[PDB]
């Protein structure tokens, strides 16, 4: 874990 | 008069929004002269986000990998590096929309503007502050890394936070613009916990004084307190202690109040030691934590 | 996640803040293509006999330090329109709209033709805006963003007594029972914007906020019933719909999301929280929930 790095994948 | 949440004008920052994709990630970058600033997370492997050595990773990249979208342009990266957190692009372009600008980097207590962004465009703007734990109560989605907390008194952007991640709890971690985190956290997905969150009392001050000159005088009492005193009761209620540099700090609001600031300290002790009564104070009924003595000065100057 | 009041990205506008001196007065104009749109009061009884003395080098219309040369002037209700020899290079694609009470925009607050802050407002139901403004402020302007277009709804003129904010669309037409003079004015009555509350139940629901849900259900007669009883908007079945997106998104309908609120109203809060307030917000709109927790973008 609920731990997010905030990038967006794809 | 009256008194509102106000986050500074963001267009100086909105005109240096751009996106940076490596590979399949993209997140948003600050586009300053010639140089692309944005968290070093966006070369993660997308599968390696619990312990990515970004060190190799960045070693095993080309200037072509990285790709860089201002609206319908796309600029290119002639070199890269990285300070700490944060990747620095270098691109053949500078930013013909580049502000007067500096980084700070912020003490707790302190509040600034944050412009949320997505895939390099403006979502909208809210005030922040940063919290004694370190984090920011932000509101923030997948793709809203890289955007940046500002302030702008004059005319020149002070760039404070660029957003890289959300802990458990919901609220939000990143760094100042030299890649530093603020707290213990760092930008990987390995479990992490905020610590203990309390109020930012001097903050609480101000805003009483903010309150009294829009007119509120309701929980104002005929007492006064020592500064032991009152943080003695503050530390039972999880509010940060009370400095004299604190107590200079709020001088011109008492000042130009006519309310001692260990006065205003005995309305703050008797509104937490009994509560609030159902009232409010400047339209909530609970206490705000986010103005900072200047920032009250500024919104309330006549 | 998380939960914010949150304004317009304001750069657009801000390139079309203007500075309009005449005489000894002071205060913003909003530079659209070749006109400057300001309050009719930076002439000051009777402005029709006032304007009409006025030649066009009375109006000081800088940009920065840039003047600009007016070549024409009139009045639409209680604006004052400048024609300048120049479109301005940075007018966003823009349009005019009248607001209903209820909803909300962002007000871009400006002090000698110079933005110095943004925040998220709304029409009151009695037509006033609980803003913050100094003096200097009026020809600020209120606005939406739909898409890539910009929505100027609000420009300010005046403070009332209690300290709430009255002003006009961009057309001249006051909000509200208002006028533009030196005179003692009261606002009405104001309500809470139940459809509102409602939205911000639901953005409590999407960020994990939910101990006021409950297993009851109401009927719009039965909640407007008791709504009414506590100053509280009524609710429409056009407010209902309007919910929907966000009742479908979350599996709460708004019927049985208005029983929460008429309990909440009859009971109150029981010394917790929403989104960490502990008194019902009204000032955003179910879209803007959905823009604020889906991510949606401008440009
Ligand atoms: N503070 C106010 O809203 C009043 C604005 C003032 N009449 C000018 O500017
Ligand atoms: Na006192
Ligand atoms: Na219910």
């Amino acid at each position: 874990t609920f731990t997010r790095l905030q990038s967006l994948e794809n | 008069s009256g008194f509102r949440k106000m986050a500074f004008p963001s267009g100086k920052v909105e005109g240096c929004m751009v996106q940076v994709t490596c590979g399949t990630t993209t997140l948003n970058g600050l586009w300053l002269d010639d140089v692309v600033y944005c968290p070093r997370a966006v070369i993660c492997t997308s599968e390696d986000m619990l312990n990515p050595n970004y060190e190799d990773l960045l070693i095993r990249k080309s200037n072509h990998n990285f790709l860089v979208q201002a609206g319908n342009v796309q600029l290119r990266v002639i070199g890269h590096s990285m300070q700490n957190c944060v990747l620095k692009l270098k691109v053949d372009t500078a930013n013909p929309k580049t502000p007067k600008y500096k980084f700070v980097r912020i003490q707790p207590g302190q509040t600034f503007s944050v412009l949320a962004c997505y895939n390099g465009s403006p979502s909208g703007v809210y005030q922040c502050a940063m919290r004694p734990n370190f984090t920011i109560k932000g509101s923030f989605l997948n793709g809203s890394a890289g955007s940046v907390g500002f302030n702008i008194d004059y005319d020149c952007v002070s760039f404070c936070y660029m957003h890289h991640m959300e802990l458990p709890t919901g609220v939000h971690a990143g760094t100042d613009l030299e890649g530093n985190f603020y707290g213990p956290f760092v930008d990987r997905q390995t479990a992490q916990a905020a610590g203990t969150d309390t109020t930012i009392t001097v903050n609480v001050l101000a805003w009483l004084y903010a309150a009294v000159i829009n007119g509120d005088r309701w929980f104002l009492n005929r007492f006064t307190t020592t500064l032991n005193d009152f943080n003695l009761v503050a530390m039972k209620y999880n509010y940060e202690p009370l400095t004299q540099d604190h107590v200079d700090i709020l001088g011109p609001l008492s000042a130009q109040t006519g309310i001692a600031v260990l006065d205003m300290c005995a309305s703050l002790k008797e509104l937490l030691q009994n509560g609030m009564n159902g009232r409010t104070i400047l339209g909530s009924a609970l206490l705000e934590d986010e103005f900072t003595p200047f920032d009250v000065v500024r919104q309330c100057s006549g």
